[PDB]
């Protein structure tokens, strides 16, 4: 079955200058789109989703915002295991997991919910 | 055909239809002269920089358009920016002077 | 990303290991399907419809 | 203050040669291996053309090895595999280099045609190559022995020469020698030596070449380039992403050709490094060295030696020089075009309902075009929670968005453009009106300016985004602001065809018609009579009208009277605003008058009324034309009753002349002309026969027996009105059509006796084909020539812009009407309109200033000049404008689509070029090529000769092949003797005194003379009139202005004669020069000021010299432009148009003219 | 130009070796080398080094493949 | 709409310096720093600015004049804050 793999790599790259059609300056390379780019309708929504999560995280109690920003990478390097957070809060372990739930729960039922739901599809 | 924001050519960042959501209309030499006869520079600048060739300016514009601020923070057309490396890839030292 | 991770967390969607490549009708054009053909590489099991 | 070290906003640019250390400055790593990507993991192989270490991470913010994958880590160089984790964008920026083993020559400086290295060493090319291929030895720094410094030796000679002197004699071969030569070269000392020889020895052959070279050397000195640098030690490598390897579907790969090239230079280079440590024999390392040179040549500019071909693919691989050139002639991707977002296009249709300021735009195009704008308004009002949802809404086409689109559209112009953009009117701004359907609807009145028929022409649309583009669009590109052709002040919005048929059918009168003779209070009740069926549209009727005249001081007089008119003119009067007299509508209203209606309306009431007037004219035109029911049937084309008879008589004549030829009474050649003459004459007869019958034969009765007026026949109404058709085309319909011509150009003596109303038979049609086919062929080529001409034209002008206000020179040219041989082939009033007077002009008595010095002559003033009999006016011209680096507006004129005097900063050259070029399609020595000869200054073929100097002349010496002409000035010195071939029949009287510039023979004259001998005004007058002869003969209106500015650019250069500051024979700018002797007349030398001589450069030649090298690199040959600049270290300051577009900043004209001003002064400031 | 030509002609000068000439040169080769071997054989530091190196080989600080290619035999 | 801008070119002669000034003003309106000087009909800021030019209550002198005052209006508020930057000493 390696025939396929082997048979593939054997093919020599095509001159990107291959004239195609019309003999015109259309050259094979002129048609190769850029895929690492990011569509602006996307780049735009990122700047918005930040502002979104940033607003709704101010809508909670200060510890609910920190705990969620903690539990995820929000405006911070990495994210913290839930044990670390307990030590940071001096109130530890199972307790914290609960707060997370109510926070997600609090953003779930719409007053809060109408804006963040519009981000998916 | 109409296009707002489409795909882009890799080698030069330029509008390119890849989806058959068509690449923009081509603004050629003659059309440029036409803008030069009117005195409209900004129309012309926006045509060949942010509306097209500036990989930065293009997104920076869109974000302002939705924000409702019509401006352009143009930067340098990437086409020319490549010419610069191409000259410099030869033996030529080409620099951008002063301020 | 972080805020995306929170987004799935609130609305509880499992983000798939798979992306949608499906062929869909071009914008604005509308019609009736008069036919479907299925070509398969020799050796992959032909699916049900095919 | 701190100057700066980081990214502020640059001015100018510099270009120069590159040091090896300089090349190393850029390089982030040495590319040491041809490997590209791993072949299994498709990852880049380290130290290869694609390298993560040298250039950059493959994917954004991620280490190659993968140890550091986090966006947090940024200035981190991975400890595993060094990659500073940063956007992959940097793979597009960072360069690299290659340290070559044995020096290598740079193909550009070896082979651009005047080999720079060659003349820098003053050494021939073939010799240098002979040293490069190791085919011969060259001495270097020869010392005192036997041998010259640049002398070249052979093998034996080197050997023999070495036995005598071991040292104090030196020779190398190959690239190192040349590098050795260049490094050793002392330019300054060479300068001095060349200076001494200049003073000592006098010979034209000798000092010509001498002075030429010394400038280059000191130039190169002043450059800062060191000659060794023309020889490459280090070779920079272009960033990978600019010659990418990207994959394709099916797993195939595609890549730039440079890799194939680059790969080779490395291999060959590396093999050489090996071959040194193996101490291989010379024959080999030499061969390897040659191969290395070849590879670099193919990399840099391929095609100057062998043209290496790509792998497995015949087509030659493209080198960096071919990357810069691009193709389609000279186009650097600013010039051919650039794709642009926010745009679209589709087929266009009519839309008569539109006001002139708007256009029909399909709903969907408008949805997709404004998508980002819509998103912003949608969440501004909060109809969409967030941007994503907004997309989903419009993608869903929820009913609410359409209303939102009406908001964002309202005040927001769009640009509409058609395919061959010629004059600036090819792009005009409109206000969008949402339209169901996929077609663009376009205001009819504008269809003329675009040259857009409705046969399926497509137009493209562009959304101006930035606010300044909205305001530029509204105040510049809006339709209503350009209502007048820039080529000539006549309105370009004049109604076209249906509308003019309407108004003609409206105001026309038959002899007897319903309502004839009655009387009405005013137009209101005139329409009331018409709509009701009581009165005919055309019947002679008296009605009371009230016209107005503003002839008071800014004030409208009113007068009411009983005008004898028709019903139609009465009805139409409702539209004419204010000022205008009823006199304007009381006529038949043809297309010509109907335009000047608009014109006067504009020149009197101003802009706004002309627009709104214009809208009204169209609406009413279509409408009544719609009421008229004009049509065309087959019986509307009336053949003369006498046709067969005319043909028969002319048929006797040909048979008579044939009998005269049968009897030899007339020669064959004489016969051909003879038969053609009668046939030509016959056709004219039939034409003016059918014309008489067709035109007036409506013969009608009022209360009496008969009377006859001009026909109401459909097709005549069309041609008379000016709507469509012309006596010529009509003549082919009814009267016989023409005498065709056989392909070789003779014209057949049996014309086409039938016409289209009858049938053409087999033979006749077949003969028609040749003329037809040649027309299409001819037109398509005259199309191309026109385009070519406008190109050269904008190139020679372009950067010319109105800059100062009034240069304040009294200087100018004397304007007279063209008056050719008969009476007035074109008047004075048109020539002087809108120009500015050079000096106050007199009545026939004096101390009576009618128009006082420089005053814009507008319509009233021209009429006051017209009131009086004044026959001659001196007028300021751009050719005489004293301002340097531009034109003073006072010297230019008023012209614009607006009547006001030209604004400061409008770029006129372009509009000049465009104005001349657009009509060029309609032209056809004589023809368009005649125009080109003129603007190209070309000296005619069999020219005349003009008296070099005044005074009595005589013939001298004898027939050697030239019989010398000896001139004897009265006061002055005689010595002028010109060599005139005596086999050309002369004119000049052997015994008469001749003024310099008189006609010494006949035949055309080179404008060089006219400029040189007769002076500037003469040649400029000569140019305008000859080209204008061509256009006006073709029926084209082009103001002399435009032609005058092209001339100014033609004479841009001059050649010094005297001295006292700069060099003798230097050709140079009169702007530059005049500014230097105007600077020299004081301070400095009391006056050392040097005398010059104006020169005539053809456009294509004058366009060649431009200070900005980026501009020249555009349209000229790039390689030559870049090199010749790169040696001199030429520093482009921009300042021009072409160049600012390339780099992409504001044009130093128009809107930007304010900017450049603020920066240009900031520059050369502190 | 086109270096195949300037090469073909540069080597084309060299005359093919006679069957005897090959051996002559080859013999010459032997001499040159044989001189340096002997020239090498006469150096004292050259021996003690080899000695000091073999003491490192028996001491497990190197391998036999990294010192000799074999002797005569 | 503003069908023809002819009236504005009269208020400032050049017609190019006209485009700039109305732009500058339109941004004073589009980016919300200020509010209109004359009834807005749903005319977008593009035209609102043009109406303001025609009426002669907005040109480059006035704007430069207006702007120069705001510099001092803000220099008055922060007066204590920046003089508190005496820590430079
Ligand atoms: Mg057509
Ligand atoms: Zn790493
Ligand atoms: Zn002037």
């Amino acid at each position: 079955d390696k025939i396929r793999k082997v048979l593939k790599i054997a093919k020599e790259p095509i001159s990107m200058e291959t004239p195609i059609g019309d003999d015109e300056d259309s050259h094979l390379g002129d048609f190769i789109e850029d895929t690492t780019l990011e569509l602006p309708l996307d780049s735009a929504t990122t700047e918005s989703l930040r502002a979104a999560t940033h607003d709704v995280l101010a809508g909670l109690t200060a510890r609910e915002a920190k705990v969620l920003r903690m539990r995820f990478g929000i405006d911070m390097n990495t994210d913290y295991t839930l044990e670390e957070v307990g030590k940071q809060f001096d109130v530890t372990r199972e307790r914290i997991r609960q707060i997370e739930a109510k926070a997600l729960r609090k953003l779930r039922h719409p007053s809060r919910s109408e804006v963040l739901r519009s981000f998916l599809d | 055909h109409a296009r707002s924001t489409g795909s882009y050519s890799l080698v030069t960042q330029q509008p390119l239809g890849g989806k058959a959501q068509f690449g923009g209309q081509r603004f050629g030499e003659m059309e440029v002269w036409a803008l030069e006869a009117y005195g409209a520079a900004y129309t012309l600048q926006e045509m060949l920089t942010v509306k097209s060739d500036d990989v930065n300016g293009r997104t920076k514009m869109y974000k302002n358009i939705v924000d409702g601020n019509h401006q352009m923070e143009p930067g340098m057309p990437e086409s020319f920016n490549v010419l610069l490396k191409e000259i410099r890839s030869l033996g030529i030292n080409i620099e951008l002077e002063d301020e | 990303t972080p805020e995306e991770k929170l987004l799935r967390a609130i609305f509880g969607e499992k983000a798939s290991d798979v992306k949608d490549s499906s062929l869909r009708v071009p914008n604005g054009v509308s019609g009736t399907v008069i036919d479907v053909q299925v070509f398969t590489r020799d050796g992959v099991e032909k699916d049900k419809r095919a | 203050l701190k100057a700066q070290t980081k990214t502020e906003e640059f001015d100018a640019i510099k270009i120069a040669l590159a040091s090896p250390d300089m090349i190393r400055s850029w390089s982030f790593g040495e590319v040491k291996k041809p490997e590209t990507i791993n072949y299994r993991t498709f990852k880049p192989e380290r130290d290869g053309l694609f390298c993560a270490r040298i250039f950059g991470p493959v994917k954004d913010y991620e280490c190659l090895c993968g140890k550091y994958k986090r966006l947090k880590h940024r200035g981190v160089i991975c400890e595993k595999c060094g990659v500073e984790v940063t956007q992959t964008k940097v793979r597009r920026e960072r360069m690299g280099h290659i340290e070559l083993a044995s020096p290598t020559a740079h193909i550009w400086f070896l082979k651009s045609l005047p080999s720079r290295i060659g003349l820098l060493l003053d050494m021939p090319l073939r010799d240098i190559e002979r040293v490069l291929y190791f085919e011969s030895y060259v001495v270097i720094e020869g010392g005192m022995t036997n041998l010259e410094r640049q002398q070249i030796l052979t093998e034996e000679q080197y050997l023999d020469a070495l036995e005598e002197f071991g040292d104090e004699f030196d020779a190398k071969m190959g690239a190192e020698a040349i590098q050795a030569l260049l490094k050793s070269m002392d330019l300054e000392q060479e300068c001095e030596q060349l200076r001494e020889e200049l003073n000592e020895t006098n010979s034209e052959t000798k000092r010509k070449k001498l002075t030429k070279r010394i400038k280059l050397l000191e130039a190169f000195v002043q450059s800062g380039n060191k000659p060794e640098w023309m020889i490459l030690t280090v070779l920079p490598v272009l960033p990978p992403d600019l010659r990418p390897l990207v994959p394709l579907d099916g797993g195939r790969f595609a890549t730039s050709d440079l890799n194939d090239l680059y790969r080779r230079v490395i291999n060959r280079n590396n093999r050489l490094k090996r071959l040194l440590d193996l101490a291989a024999p010379d024959i080999i390392v030499r061969n390897e060295k040659r191969m290395l040179q070849e590879a670099v040549d193919a990399l840099l500019d391929n095609g100057r030696r062998g043209r290496a071909i790509t792998g497995s693919n015949k087509r030659p691989l493209k080198s960096l020089a071919d990357m810069i050139k691009g193709k389609q002639g000279r186009f650097r991707q600013n010039l051919l075009g650039k794709r642009v977002d926010y745009s679209g296009r589709s087929v266009i249709t009519v839309g008569p309902y539109l006001r002139l300021h708007q256009c029909g735009l399909p709903k969907k195009m408008a949805l997709e075009l404004f998508k980002p704008f819509i998103y912003g308004k949608l969440e501004l009002r909060g109809l969409a929670t967030t941007i994503k949802a907004a997309k989903k809404m419009v993608e869903r086409e929820e009913a609410v968005v359409w209303d939102i689109l009406d908001e964002v559209i309202r005040e927001h112009p769009v640009l509409l453009n058609r395919a061959p953009t010629l004059h600036r009117l090819g792009i005009q701004a409109f206000e969008p009106v949402l339209i169901e359907g996929k077609a663009i609807q376009l205001h009819p009145l504008v269809c003329a300016a675009y040259n857009a028929d409705f046969d399926g022409d497509q137009m493209a649309v562009h959304v101006p985004l930035t606010l300044e583009a909205q305001l530029e669009a509204r105040a510049l590109m809006m339709s209503t602001n350009n209502i007048l052709s820039p080529a000539n002040g006549e309105p370009i919005i004049v109604p076209s065809q249906d509308v003019v048929l309407g108004l003609y059918y409206m105001t026309r009168d038959c002899v007897n018609a319903k309502g004839e003779g009655m009387v009405l209070t005013g137009p209101k009740e005139a329409e009331r009579l018409y709509r009701s069926g009581l009165a005919s549209l055309h019947a002679r009727v008296k009605v009371r009208i009230t016209e107005y005249e503003k002839d008071a001081n800014g004030e409208l007089v009113a007068k009411t009277s009983l005008k004898d008119t028709t019903v139609g003119r009465a009805i139409l009067w409702m539209i004419v605003p204010k000022g205008l007299p009823y006199s304007i509508v009381n006529q038949a209203l043809g297309k010509k008058a109907i335009s000047k209606m608009l014109n006067t309306c504009y020149r009197i009431l101003g802009l706004k009324p002309t627009v709104i007037f214009a809208d009204q004219i169209m609406y009413t035109g279509f409408a009544y034309a719609a009421r008229s029911g004009a049509s065309v049937g087959i019986d509307d084309m009336v053949i003369p009753e006498k046709k067969h008879e005319i043909i028969s008589e002319a048929e006797a004549e040909v048979a008579e002349i044939q009998e005269q030829f049968q009897s030899g009474l007339v020669t064959a050649g004489e016969r051909y002309n003879k038969v053609i003459d009668i046939w030509a004459a016959a056709n004219d007869r039939v034409s003016k026969a059918m014309m008489d019958n067709l035109q007036t034969e409506t013969v009608i009765n009022r209360d009496g027996q008969e009377e006859k007026q001009v026909s109401f026949n459909s097709i005549y109404m069309m041609a008379d009105s000016g709507a469509r058709g012309s006596a010529a085309q009509i003549r082919q319909l009814a009267g016989m059509r023409g005498l065709m011509a056989k392909p070789d150009g003779s014209i057949i003596e049996t014309p086409i006796t039938a016409n289209f109303r009858e049938g053409l038979n087999v033979l006749q049609y077949f003969i028609s084909t040749h003329g037809a086919r040649k027309g299409l062929a001819d037109t398509a080529l005259k199309t191309a020539n026109s385009g070519y001409l406008t190109r050269r034209l904008v190139d020679v002008a372009q950067d010319l812009v109105v800059t100062e206000d009034d240069c304040g020179t009294h200087e100018g040219i004397m304007m007279t009407p063209v008056i050719e041989g008969g009476d007035v082939k074109e008047p004075l009033r048109d020539r002087v309109l809108g120009r500015v007077t050079a000096e106050d002009v007199l009545k026939p008595g004096t101390a009576d200033i009618l128009v006082p010095r420089n005053t814009l002559l507008h319509e009233q003033w021209c009429d006051l000049l017209e009131e009086n009999s004044v026959d001659a006016v001196k007028v300021r011209s751009v050719v005489s404008c004293d301002t340097d680096f531009g034109v003073c507006a006072h010297c230019y004129g008023r012209d614009l689509a607006r009547g006001h005097i030209i604004n400061k900063g409008e770029a006129i050259g372009v509009i000049a070029a465009q104005s001349i070029g657009e009509p060029g399609t309609q032209l056809t020595t004589g023809g368009l090529p005649r125009v080109a000869d003129l603007f190209e200054a070309r000296r005619p073929k069999e020219p005349a000769i003009l008296a070099e100097i005044s005074g009595i002349v005589s013939f001298g010496k004898e027939t050697k092949g030239k019989r010398r002409l000896v001139i004897t000035p009265v006061d002055g010195s005689d010595p002028y003797e010109e060599m005139i071939p005596k086999w050309r029949q002369l004119n000049v009287f052997e015994g008469e005194r001749v003024e310099r510039g008189d006609v010494i023979s006949d035949g055309p004259e080179a404008p060089h003379d006219i400029l040189r001998l007769r002076g500037v005004h003469a040649v400029t007058r000569y140019i305008v009139n000859e080209v204008q002869d061509v256009y006006r003969l073709q029926g084209v209106k082009i103001n002399d202005k435009h032609i005058e500015v092209i001339v100014r650019q033609m004479l841009r250069k001059a050649t010094i004669v005297n001295a006292g500051s700069s060099d003798f024979l230097e050709g140079e700018q009169v702007e530059y020069s005049r500014v230097k002797i105007a600077n020299r007349e004081l301070e400095a030398n009391g006056k050392v000021g040097a005398t010059y001589s104006r020169d005539l450069l053809g456009i294509t030649k004058a366009s060649l010299a431009t200070e900005s090298f980026i501009s020249a690199a555009s349209f000229q040959e790039t390689t030559r432009v870049l090199t010749e600049a790169a040696v001199a270290g030429k520093r482009d300051e921009l300042r021009g148009l072409k160049e600012n577009v390339i780099v992409g900043r504001l044009i130093p004209a128009g809107t930007g003219y304010a900017y450049h001003q603020d920066r240009m002064r900031r520059r050369a400031a502190g | 130009t086109d270096p195949v030509r300037m090469y073909m002609r540069e080597m084309g000068t060299v005359e093919l070796l006679t069957r005897e000439g090959e051996i002559d040169i080859a013999k010459r080769i032997e001499d040159g080398i044989n001189q340096v071997q002997c020239s090498v054989a006469e150096y004292p530091e050259a021996i003690t080094y080899l000695l000091e190196q073999y003491d490192r080989v028996e001491a497990e600080e190197a391998r036999l493949s990294d010192l000799i290619t074999g002797f005569v035999d | 709409a503003r069908v023809t801008v002819q009236d504005a070119v009269e208020k400032i002669g050049n017609r190019f310096d006209l485009v700039l000034v109305a732009a500058r003003r339109a941004r004073q309106m589009q980016v919300g720093g200020k509010d209109p000087l004359v009834p807005e009909e749903n005319d977008k800021t593009t035209v609102i600015a043009l109406r303001e030019i025609e009426e002669g209550l907005i040109n480059n002198q006035i704007l430069d004049v207006r702007e120069r005052q705001e510099q001092q209006e803000q220099e008055a508020a922060e007066l204590q804050a920046v003089t508190a930057i005496a820590e430079g000493r």
